[PDB]
RNA sequence: UGAAAGCGGGGCCUCACGAUCCUUCUGACCUUUUGGGUUUUAAGCAGGAGGUGUCAGAAAAGUUACCACAGGGAUAACUGGC
RNA sequence: GAGAAAGAGAGUGGCGCGGACGCUACGCCGCGACGAGUAGGAGGGCCGCUGCGGUGAGCCUUGAAGCCUAGGGCGCGGGCCC
RNA sequence: CUAACACGUGCGCGAGUCGGGGGCUACGAAAGCCGCCGUGGCGCAAUGAAGGUGAAGGCCGGCGGCGCGCCGCCGGCCGAGGUGGGAUCCCGAGGCCUUCCAGUCCGCCGAGGGCGCACCACCGGCCCGUCUCGCCCGCCGCGCCGGGGAGGUGGAGCACGAG
RNA sequence: AAAUACCGGCACGAGACCGAUAGUCAACAAGUACCGUAAGGGAAAGUUGAAAAGAACUUUGAAGAGAGAGUUCAAGAGGGCGUGAAACCGUUAAGAGGUAAACGGGUGGGGUCCGCGCAGUCCGCCCGGAGGAUUCAACCCGGCGGCGCGGUCCGGCCGUGCCG
């Protein structure tokens, strides 16, 4: 007999992507090699972010791309997301960028290549910098989805600003007893 | 190429279509792994089996 | 019942992705023989014949 | 390329057969006849195949050239070796080694040619 | 696909994933949304506050077409008109401001959220925010009304 | 109120009390009353009260030996047990 | 595999034609610790049935499906092959 | 099994997205196509019962307004928060020997120091309702008109998309 | 009038449907047989074989039913007859038997079949002994293929490259 519990004995991570497309799995076959035979911890983060889900790879937009590139120090540096560099239309000027992503929106490709930057993908990033030397890794807003507004401390409860699941927003749809001091009680 | 477009000419016989871009371009993984750009920046391959 | 959901609707862009992939894989020699067509005496398998 | 069409062929090919917890592959230019990446003959640019001859005796050796990849009729060149068992194997060894032609299959082709010639010398 | 579903793994298990003590009975809590104020009050007040009661004025023959007034923000104001107009506005030394009819794009009201780039405009709309029209004045440009 | 420091938004402290819907009263030179305007009226918004003592709140008399059904040894009328 | 952060680094000046296996990378290999289980949850099935699109130049009157068996067997097992 | 909803996953596109209704041209009642068929749905904006309103600012020069050294209005400029933690990266005091010294290039290690992703916590800021305090501005109608600020407070908000 | 609806009727076609306890109640002399006074309730039930070639004739018995003979590829398809499982039963063979039978672990004994057991593996390299070949290496001619990359040979084609 051994006095240990087995509740968390199985760690819960991914070790392969749940996707079944072959180009992503060739990227995985490349970065498995580049993560265990380099001492760069960039390749482990790229390998771990290739496994992740669509909701764990949120799209990073172009006006946040350029904004996080306009910080000092990180000039003429390539810059890497693992998700999708979408266009942002509420920005007019666009500097030249060295972007490296899995899939870039066609309008964002036109926007970047018009400004004169270049768009690598990951098999080109491996040839350009195997240890990831001189990169800026970025990621989209992971709490950007609307389902992280329904989460947390429940409504009908003091100091909990949670959007409740309501079938149609109006004045008749959950405004009346929990929501008012006049009728019932306020939270 | 008139129907399904080209990589820079769009689809003439559809309305607004263009071929979907690749997720990686150089696909031949053997030449990427056997390349002097990468083979320089690797540690030593330890392959001595150390049994019990 | 008869009102089982018999049909499925697919997005137009990935309906087009699918036939682009089918056409593009019908040009590789390994992906046709593995499909099974005995082909080994064909002159070139992206095979264009006279318009006549 | 090669690694995409391997990941297409690897579970979906008509040459693959799977029974009795054993996996095989029946493409004509396969050495050791097993489903793997090194041995599959339809995929690569350069490929060695060993077949018994159209005659009852002799070993034909199949070499995939580099130019007509998409051209299947003018891609594979045949050479027939109807000789003694030692010089047949030295011929196949010189063709694979000294031409730098896909050197991982250098011993598997010699094993296969040695297994063909044993079947061609008469039954006990 | 029933081949992938749960019931293919629950053959042989004599309760089929619903328990031996509490059997899978038919309707143990009432049908539907039953018992709002009686025995599911804890759920309807921990998770749907405001669900019971009346509030506000009853408006009988409401028509969603009288109150049609869609909005657009100033940071996507220039996305209405093609890029050549604003490029030529940046290149023009005359001071000729481009004219942008938001109603032609399909937005009646202009609200002002974002930074608006510094070149003039004639923005014509059906309504305006206070901050939107003064952002248009701050870039220097006119707010034309239209009915 | 005390001169003042201060004390006091009920009872020295521990109990003395009540949701939605509905009604009534109070409030603002308030909102709506639907094509426009005026005036009544009604609807609203905010704050009390009318009360659910089964007190998180159905509106509610019996009898069956003519009885019925689904169940319960979760539960009495026998023995047996302690 | 070596107790000690890092180059089996480049540069300038004083005969015999030979070398096993491998790597379905979803693959293969190496160490360590562990294995109870009802209600329940999840994973893997090259476990099984019926039909459909592909495929095996599949099988079959020189005898398919079914059924029987003191025959030979494999798999922890569902089952399966002779 | 049908429908609705929720979340997790895979796929296409992406501030958009979708033809499902209609139409045009054996298998095929399929498949393709429309784009001045995006009507429409969902999303890109919230808040209020409602009339409604509807999501940064900062600096300079001039003109007890004086017993806004604080701007009413204009000309110019910077421009879209901060603090802590933060995977990644960037810089590099020194050093990784072959006989020793000077000595370049490539790679690597590293004291210390940065620019800090996502996210979390906190402080700010903006929009809508409400309350309090208070002064100033606008004109085609100078009115029971309209606009504005400061300080709390109610919101399923904004704060460089994520559907 | 048109666009619209149609589990009834006439005439069609089709099916990722069911395959005789399924699919209509009904694959058949089915709303038939049968039950009820009545309103109404309402089944079970497919398959010899390629072709009846459906067993002439002999013999026992009164006959059903046999024994021979014959048809057929087959009666191990004989008029409710393809296949013919299970429970249950008859008989033969083997084995056993006083704690009802049955079961798990462990062997032992007897069977039944299989190994086509019953003088036991081959495979490379070297040495020796006897052999037999139209015989190797090097050269010459022809064909085919691969690439220190011809540092930089000539000519093409392409760029999800640029410029004029
Ligand atoms: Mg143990
Ligand atoms: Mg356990
Ligand atoms: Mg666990
Ligand atoms: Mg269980
Ligand atoms: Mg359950
Ligand atoms: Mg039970
Ligand atoms: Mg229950
Ligand atoms: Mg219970
Ligand atoms: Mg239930
Ligand atoms: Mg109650
Ligand atoms: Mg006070
Ligand atoms: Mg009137
Ligand atoms: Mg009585
Ligand atoms: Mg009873
Ligand atoms: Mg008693
Ligand atoms: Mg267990
Ligand atoms: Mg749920
Ligand atoms: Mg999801
Ligand atoms: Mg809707
Ligand atoms: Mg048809
Ligand atoms: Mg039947
Ligand atoms: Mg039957
Ligand atoms: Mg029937
Ligand atoms: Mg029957
Ligand atoms: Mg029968
Ligand atoms: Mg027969
Ligand atoms: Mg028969
Ligand atoms: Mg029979
Ligand atoms: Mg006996």
């Amino acid at each position: 007999g051994v006095d240990i519990r087995h509740n968390k004995d199985r760690k819960v991570r991914r070790k392969e992507p749940k996707s079944q497309d072959i180009y992503l799995r060739l990227l995985v076959k490349l970065y498995r090699f580049l993560a265990r035979r380099t001492n760069s911890t960039f390749n482990q983060v790229v390998l771990k972010r290739l496994f992740m889900s669509r909701t764990n790879r949120p799209p990073l937009s172009l006006s946040r791309m350029i904004r996080k590139m306009k910080l000092p120090g990180r000039e003429n540096k390539t810059a890497v997301v693992v998700g999708t560099v979408t266009d942002d239309v509420r920005v007019q000027e666009v500097p030249k960028l060295k972007v490296c992503a899995l899939r870039v929106t066609s309008r964002a490709r036109s926007r970047i290549l018009k400004a004169g930057g270049k768009i690598l993908t990951f098999d080109q990033l491996a040839l350009d910098s195997p240890k990831g030397r001189g990169t800026v890794l970025l990621s989209g807003p992971r709490k950007g989805r609307e389902v992280y507004r329904h989460f947390g401390k429940a409504p009908g409860t003091p100091h909990s600003h949670t959007k409740p699941y309501v079938r149609s927003k109006g004045r008749k749809f959950e405004r009346a007893r929990g929501r008012r001091a006049s009728r019932g009680y306020k939270n | 190429d008139d129907l399904y477009g080209t990589w820079r000419k769009a689809a003439s016989l559809k309305s607004n279509y263009n071929l979907p871009m690749h997720k990686m371009l150089n696909t031949d993984l053997s030449r990427i792994l056997k390349s002097p750009e990468i083979q320089r920046a690797l540690r030593a391959p330890r392959k001595k089996i150390h049994r019990r | 019942k008869t009102w089982r959901r018999w049909h499925r609707r697919v997005n137009t862009t990935q309906k087009r992705y699918a036939i682009c992939s089918a056409l593009a894989a019908s040009a590789l020699p390994a992906l046709v023989m593995s499909k099974g067509h005995r082909i080994e005496e064909v002159p070139e398998l992206p095979l264009v014949v006279e318009d006549k | 390329s090669a690694h995409l069409q391997w990941m297409v062929v690897r579970n979906c090919s008509s040459f693959l057969i799977k029974r009795n917890k054993q996996t095989y592959s029946t493409e004509p230019n396969n050495l050791k006849a097993r489903n793997s990446f090194r041995y599959n003959g339809l995929i690569h640019r350069k490929t060695v195949g060993v077949e018994p001859a159209a005659d009852g005796k002799g070993v034909v050796v199949v070499m995939k050239r580099r130019s007509g990849q998409r051209k299947p009729a003018t891609s594979y060149v045949r050479t027939t070796i109807n000789k003694n068992a030692r010089a047949t194997l030295s011929s196949i060894r010189h063709m694979i080694r000294k031409n730098k032609y896909h050197p991982d299959l250098r011993m598997a082709a010699i094993r296969r040619a040695s297994a063909i010639l044993r079947s061609q010398k008469p039954v006990m | 696909p029933s081949r992938l579903r749960k019931t293919r793994k629950l053959r042989g298990h004599v309760s089929h994933g619903h328990g031996r003590i509490g059997k899978h009975r038919k309707h143990p809590g009432g049908r539907g949304n039953a018992g709002g104020m009686h025995h599911h009050r804890i759920n309807f007040d921990k998770y749907h506050p405001g669900y019971f009661g009346k509030v506000g004025m009853r408006h009988y023959h409401l028509k969603r077409n009288q109150s049609f007034c869609p909005t657009v923000n100033l940071d996507k104001l220039w996305t209405l008109v093609s890029e050549q107009t604003r490029v030529n506005a940046a290149k023009n030394k005359t001071g000729a401001a481009p004219i942008i009819d938001v109603v032609r794009s399909g937005y009646y009201k202009v609200l002002g959220k974002g930074k608006l780039p510094k070149q003039p405009v004639i923005v014509k709309a059906k309504f305006f925010s206070r901050r939107a029209e003064e952002k248009i004045k701050g870039v220097g440009g006119a707010c034309v009304l239209v009915a």
